[PDB]
């Protein structure tokens, strides 16, 4: 069915066709590659305008019907859970394979046979970044370095202002719902939230779970020492529904009666606090101005108006159980948690509640704060950065040194590997080891050199001048060597970037035709 | 004005013939590069956008479907051939499509269709006879285990790939998948699943139902992992305290009837948790999640549950245990409810997976994938189907042939040599014949980055010299023995694609001409 206009193309013109619409993606984001690259405009389908260099927002926003195209969008949202520093390099990279490539095509040789020079010369890079390789928190555990190494990353975003302060909240967390022997992070317990207003130094980090709410009454007290929770979806007060009100008086005798249930359940629901023992009340709804009376005296903390969703977060942490209806109310039920303060940000009052363990536990939320929306939006994605490298700095004390010294130490290696390898794959470790120099060589681009002129010099450096590897200075700092600089990036972060980079290269060139039906 | 066709579009003889030809090998190209375990993939996108890559030569003939009345012929044997078999459909459209090349230009020489159907008649029936004499019997030979020339069997599709390392534990499991089943065995029966991370050697295999279990909710420290005769529930139903499924909305204007609101709303949901406990089922599980509050409930009266399950795997649960899905609760009863021996819940991959083991229906299995990407469990899992129906295909059939086209050379040069010793019309046709059997050793040769000119010469002068097992390798370019390499193929599949092919190529040659009623 629908034969007719259906997309017919094979040989070696589909598969050029290919990486001309893979190229198109990677020449977009080759610029951006780097604290110096240029930002990238984006147009909303609602007319906002952001503007940010950030990779993973790029291949986000880009809508192309091309299939080749989709499959490298694929590919970034994998990464995001894994890497999150070099999805750009990523894409460069692939970018760089399929060029290549393209010159290949031209001398006969087989797609398939092409995949193979690239998964056996990926394998000769992948153990060289483990002999260049050095760690840093072996047989020790220290919060110093890993506070100085993280706050170098984060000084070429939006929050370069506050980023010493950024770099001292992400350790506490992950120590929290890890500890450093196990060297096992869930990112996911790991949580991220943001409100308008105040400056990035506001940031604050709370181990528990938190929602901006507050207190029924003002002159609650600010901090509760015993720990008893309670989680309901009903206020304590006359019976209210938990979705909307609509308040329509009918008679006088009905308004006269509502009073009669006004003073008999405003104390009825109030002494079934002490005869179960509760302290904080949880409820749904709100406490009008009678109900925080009688809880004044007894000190009776209470959170007014409860969102929906938040309910259940509470419960999950503090450990907690929700109770529905009033005849379910038990001392079993009732949540545990260390202390339970009430801060408030500057004169402004947002007054949040918080819930703290007293302690270490397994659920922590980073609540940033910033000026703008778009400078916070960018220092959500920028903190997620250093979630995830404290994750591999963690999982993995090994490091390499950034700034292209990895990607142009693998080069020499793979190169001397080529004439080892004495068949048609040995042109494909070749070009495998032309395109890994892409991503040093882009780096200079962006910051206003000759990339030719550098990239020679640095490998010459790497072989004549010292047999250590050498990186490339984008920042136009004092001179070369980024490891006097304090660029590190992760090992695992380097294996899975030329790893996923490869596998969607050869998952490409096996694919030589698309058919797609046509409109008739 | 007055016409005979008015609209009707007919046309006979050789164009009709000519045009039929050329029609088939549009449908053998789009297969052609699809044909052994290394061929490429291909990318067919549906009408509402979605993609499908897969190398299979029989699900991409199903979503083509061509209008063309001679191209629906092939199509047709091909759908025949997979639902009897399920492997074979590449090389049926291969040879039928060759079948009418070699004799294209003998048509526009003037030479009548009804010879040349003699000569795939005769030509083929020598075929069959010539296989069952040099096939060869091989069960307790060398005095091996089945055990052992299954495992290298298995290692063979597995050869030269990524797990070609670790290649040696997988062996096994495929060995393990295939031996756990009865004396019945079908490719859907065993199921298998991708989880990422960890070491490929991590990859275990379950004899039971296993499931991701993305159940996170409420009644940690509760509902026992260890039970014996456990009443086994498949409901659809959705137990959460707020969802679209079970709830209450009413509004008025007196106080006290919210208090009957809010606990007939419970209520409604108890009537539906009181039904499962009446029914004794044990474990309970869902499609739909099931909030916590009904967790609750059911750790206070001793019953497991384990919600988010696939309806897939529910299906495959649902033929294991023996019982039903049921989508009420007010239909659960005995009937729908299954057993299992041993239920135990494991660490494996550091998330909880839920597995019934020692259920008496239970003729499925299932093997979880451990690999660092997806990429190693995908090109990993599509050797694991081919891997178990070699297991599959070799305790079923004894006499088996050697694959890689190397049954395909020994028939190209009995037929030649017979072709010259008889007089007639029928030395062309049956030379024919012989020359188009050389498509299946060819395509090997050049989906596999190959030169086939160098291999088929250096292949067919070894034939000469008598040797009848040699064949083409795959991995290595050269010429070698595919019996003492153990790739083997059943005797009489090889011979239902020969009568397929032949079968199809006849049907072509006979109609001269296509009448289309105009409508």
């Amino acid at each position: 069915k629908d034969q007719d206009r259906k997309s017919r193309l094979m040989g070696l013109e589909a598969l050029k066709s290919h990486i001309m619409a893979a190229k198109a993606v990677a020449n977009t984001m080759r610029t951006s590659l780097g604290p110096n690259g240029l930002d990238k405009m984006m147009v909303d389908k609602d007319g906002d305008v952001t503007v940010t260099n950030d990779g993973a927002t790029i291949l986000s926003m880009m809508d192309v019907d091309h299939q080749i195209a989709k499959l490298m969008v694929e590919l970034s949202k994998s990464q995001d859970d894994e890497i999150g520093d070099g999805t750009t390099g990523v894409v460069v990279l692939a970018g760089a394979l399929l060029e290549e490539a393209e010159q290949l095509l031209d001398r006969g040789i087989h797609p398939i046979r092409i995949a193979d020079g690239y998964e056996q010369a990926a394998r000769v890079a992948i153990e060289h970044l483990d002999k260049i390789s050095d760690s840093v928190l072996v047989d020790i555990k220290d919060t110093e370095p890993l506070i100085q190494t993280a706050k170098t990353t984060l000084g070429s975003k939006v929050v370069n202002s506050c980023h010493r302060q950024m770099a001292e909240i992400a350790v506490n967390a992950v120590l929290t719902v890890a500890d450093m022997e196990r060297r096992d992070v869930d990112f996911e317990l790991i949580k991220v939230e943001g409100k308008v207003g105040g400056r990035l130094e506001d940031t604050k980090l709370i181990k528990g779970v938190i929602v901006d709410k507050d207190f029924s009454h003002p002159q609650m007290p600010k901090k509760v020492e015993d720990a008893k929770i309670a989680i309901l979806t009903c206020p304590f007060e006359p019976p209210k529904p938990k979705t909307k009100h609509k308040l329509d008086v009918t008679s006088v005798e009905d308004y006269k009666a509502l009073q009669k249930y006004e003073k008999e359940k405003f104390e009825e629901m109030i002494q079934q606090i002490k005869e179960t023992g509760a302290n904080l009340a949880i409820c749904q709804w709100g406490f009008d101005d009678e109900a925080n009376h009688l809880l004044l005296q007894n000190n009776l903390p209470a959170v007014r108006w409860v969102g929906g969703p938040e309910i259940e977060l509470i419960a999950i942490a503090t450990g907690g159980r929700i109770v529905p209806r009033f005849s379910e109310l038990t001392a079993e039920k009732l949540g545990f948690a260390g202390l339970v303060q009430e801060i408030s940000f500057g004169t402004t009052k947002d007054k949040m509640l918080v819930i703290e363990q007293c302690k270490n536990s397994r659920a922590v939320t980073i609540f940033i704060r910033g000026g703008n929306k778009m400078i916070i939006e960018e220092a959500k994605r920028s903190l997620h950065d250093a979630l995830c490298v404290i994750r591999n700095l963690i999982r993995d004390n090994r490091v390499v040194y950034g700034g292209g010294a990895a990607e142009i130490s693998c080069a020499l290696a793979v190169s001397q590997e080529a004439d080892k390898c004495p068949t048609l794959e040995q042109y494909a470790m070749r070009a495998f080891a032309d395109a890994l120099e892409v991503i040093p060589m882009a780096l200079s681009e962006n910051s206003g050199m000759n990339p030719i002129q550098t990239m020679t010099e640095v490998r010459a450096r790497q072989v004549k001048e010292m047999n250590p590897a050498l990186g490339i200075d984008c920042l136009h700092k004092g001179t070369n060597d980024m490891k006097q600089q304090h660029v590190i990036e992760t090992l695992i972060g380097k294996k899975q970037q030329i790893s996923l980079a490869t596998q969607m290269v050869r998952m490409i060139l096996k694919i030589d035709d698309i058919r797609k039906p046509g409109e008739s | 004005v007055i016409l005979l066709k008015e609209g009707t579009d007919s046309s006979q003889g050789i164009p009709q013939l000519v045009s039929n030809i050329s029609a088939c090998q549009v449908i053998a190209e789009a297969v052609r590069t699809t044909l052994g375990p290394r061929g490429m993939d291909k990318l067919i996108v549906d009408g509402r956008g979605k993609a499908t890559i897969s190398n299979d030569g029989a699900t991409i003939l199903k979503l083509l479907d061509v209008v063309h009345p001679a191209a629906k012929t092939l199509v047709d044997i091909a759908k025949s051939q997979d639902a009897e078999v399920g492997d074979g459909t590449t090389s049926v459209t291969l040879l039928a499509a060759e079948f009418l090349k070699q004799v294209k230009p003998y048509v526009e020489e003037g030479l009548h269709p009804q010879i040349i159907i003699r000569a795939f008649r005769t030509a083929t029936q020598l075929a069959v006879n010539k296989i069952k004499e040099i096939a060869v019997t091989v069960k307790k030979a060398d005095k091996v285990e089945q055990r052992k020339l299954l495992e290298k069997c298995a290692m063979t599709a597995l050869s030269s790939k990524l797990i070609s390392q670790q290649k040696a534990f997988f062996a096994k499991m495929v060995v393990d998948a295939v031996m756990m089943l009865d004396d019945l065995l079908q490719l859907k029966m065993i199921g298998i699943k991708k989880v990422q991370g960890g070491a490929l050697e991590d990859s275990q295999l379950v004899a039971g139902v296993a499931f991701k279990k993305t159940f996170s909710y409420a009644g940690f420290e509760m509902q026992p992992k260890k039970y014996h005769n456990p009443k086994i529930a498949l409901l659809n139903v959705e137990l959460e305290l707020k969802a679209e499924k079970d709830n209450a909305e009413i509004r008025v204007h007196t106080v006290e009837d919210y208090q009957a609101i809010v606990d007939a709303e419970w209520n409604i949901l108890y009537d539906k948790l009181e039904k499962i406990h009446h029914s004794g089922a044990k474990v309970v599980s869902s499609k739909l999640p099931i909030g916590d509050v009904a967790t609750q409930y059911f750790a206070d009266r001793d019953m497991f549950c384990a919600g988010r399950v696939p309806e897939e795997d529910l299906k495959r649960t649902m033929m294991a245990c023996g019982g039903s899905i049921q989508t009420s609760v007010n239909a659960l009863s005995a009937d729908v409810l299954g057993r299992c021996q041993v239920f135990e819940e494991t660490q494996i991959g550091g998330e909880r997976y839920n597995f019934f083991t020692g259920c008496p229906k239970a003729k499925t299995c299932t093997f979880i994938l451990r690999g660092g990407a997806e990429q190693f469990m995908e090109e990993t899992e599509r050797s694991l189907h081919d891997a178990i129906m070699i297991v599959r295909r070799a305790i079923k059939n004894d006499s088996v042939v050697a694959g890689g086209g190397a049954i395909e050379m020994e028939l190209s040069k009995y037929l030649r040599d017979y072709s010259r010793t008889i007089p007639g019309k029928q030395q062309l046709l049956i030379g024919a014949y012989a020359k188009a059997l050389e498509i299946i050793p060819r395509q090997l040769c050049d989906n596999a980055g190959f030169d086939a000119t160098n291999i088929l010469n250096k292949l067919r002068a070894r034939h000469a010299q008598g040797g009848t097992w040699y064949g083409v390798d795959i991995n290595n370019e050269d010429i070698a023995d595919n019996f003492e390499a153990f790739v083997w193929e059943p005797a009489m599949v090889r011979i239902n694609a020969l009568t397929a092919a032949s079968e199809a190529a006849c049907l072509i040659v006979s109609v001269d001409e296509t009448i289309k009623n105009p409508r």
